[PDB]
């Protein structure tokens, strides 16, 4: 098939943010090989356009046309993904990062790259997950489904912080189950990225209602960190049958919706810490909030879903301060995992 | 037939 082929500290001074880098995974990055990055210097070598039939339509996002449909040489399912106008840059970034990470644990293997001869846009080949919509499927979950499926999203960015790629659209939509297989696969890398300690990155990836604190207060120098707080989002939208569980009417509102949950105790002293200018937007909105415990979003429908180990592993992913909380190799070795540790 | 970014339905 298709593929690439080649050719804190003292800051700024008394003002700006307090810098930060990662807890785990730091330098893995600064060390490659420059081909493992440096995807502006590599060119794409296509496939076969007419290997692929389209079957019917599945995603209609704001910046891609995805069907599934059958490879015709060998008669397999895939899904293709038509990428809208977008940068080079970008396109060249996701298969890059596809290519690094295929073959690990739960990540979407690429398949081919292909583009149209008339048009020249172009299009990514995945192998097909028989997804169930997450609105279907959630609510039909059990206590350990939701711990296997949470584990198996686990291994996924264990794997990528590893490989030095923070994926930053972490949510529902970019998980795909085949739940008569228990079968997860981690999609969606087209906002993924290369982690390099110190760098400022762009604050407006992932979706509102999964957007950590540092993206909401445009705290820039962030990190795989992002990721788990994500991660955090799905969890409690997951134990407690509420989708989604911080449910903002903009960035601003989403940072309130959280506030009101986890207190603007905890908030405040983040934004000390790292010497955040928070957005005088927030002035008139923010307010100060009572830090609310995670045992008042239970009731009787939801009540099997929830443990002493889930609330304590919510917790301990859902803090603003991106530095404390759980990596992904932490909240694998959690309580809550316990069985499906030795279930394997 | 139909065609769509060159991919034959
Ligand atoms: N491999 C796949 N198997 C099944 N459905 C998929 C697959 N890849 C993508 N989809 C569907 O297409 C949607 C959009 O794909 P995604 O890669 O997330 O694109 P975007 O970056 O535009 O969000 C997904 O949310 C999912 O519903
Ligand atoms: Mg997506
Ligand atoms: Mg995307
Ligand atoms: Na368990």
């Amino acid at each position: 098939g298709g593929r690439l082929v080649p050719r804190f500290g003292e800051g700024e001074g008394s003002e700006g943010p307090v810098p930060s880098r990662a807890r785990v995974y730091t330098d893995v990055n600064t060390h490659r090989p420059s081909e493992y990055w440096d995807y502006e210097s590599h060119v794409v070598e296509w496939g076969n356009q007419d290997d692929y039939q389209l079957v019917r339509k599945l995603g209609r996002g704001k910046y891609s046309e995805v069907f599934e449909a059958i490879n015709i040489t060998n008669n397999e399912k895939v899904v293709v993904k038509i990428l809208k106008p977008v940068k080079k840059k970008k396109i060249k970034r996701e298969i890059k990062i596809l290519e690094n990470l295929r073959g690990g644990p739960n990540i979407i293997t690429l398949a081919d790259i292909v583009k149209d001869p008339v048009s020249r846009t172009p299009a990514l080949v995945f192998e097909h997950v028989n997804n169930t919509d997450f609105k279907q499927l959630y609510q039909t979950l059990t206590d350990y489904d939701i711990r296997f499926y949470m584990y198996e999203i686990l291994k996924a960015l264990d794997y990528c912080h590893s490989m030095g790629i923070m994926h930053r659209d972490v949510k529902p939509h970019n998980v795909m189950i085949d739940h008569e297989h228990r079968k997860l696969r981690l999609i969606d890398w087209g906002l993924a990225e290369f982690y390099h300690p110190g760098q400022e990155y762009n604050v407006r990836v992932a979706s509102r209602y999964f957007k950590g604190p540092e993206l909401l207060v445009d705290y820039q120098m962030y990190d795989y960190s992002l990721d788990m707080w994500s991660l955090g989002c799905m969890l409690a939208s997951m134990i407690f049958r509420k989708e989604p569980f911080f449910h903002g009417h903009d960035n601003y509102d989403q940072l309130v919706r959280i506030a009101k949950v986890l207190g603007t105790e905890d908030l405040y002293d983040y934004i000390d810490k790292y010497n955040i200018e928070l957005d005088p937007r927030f002035n008139d909105i923010l307010g100060r909030h009572s830090r609310k415990r995670w045992e008042r979003f239970v009731h009787s429908e939801n009540q099997h879903l929830v443990s002493p180990e889930a609330l304590d592993f919510l917790d301990k992913l859902l803090r603003y301060d991106h530095q404390s909380r759980l990596t992904a190799r932490e909240a694998m070795e959690h309580p809550y995992f316990y069985t499906v540790v030795k279930e394997n | 037939a139909a065609r769509l970014y060159g991919f034959k339905w």
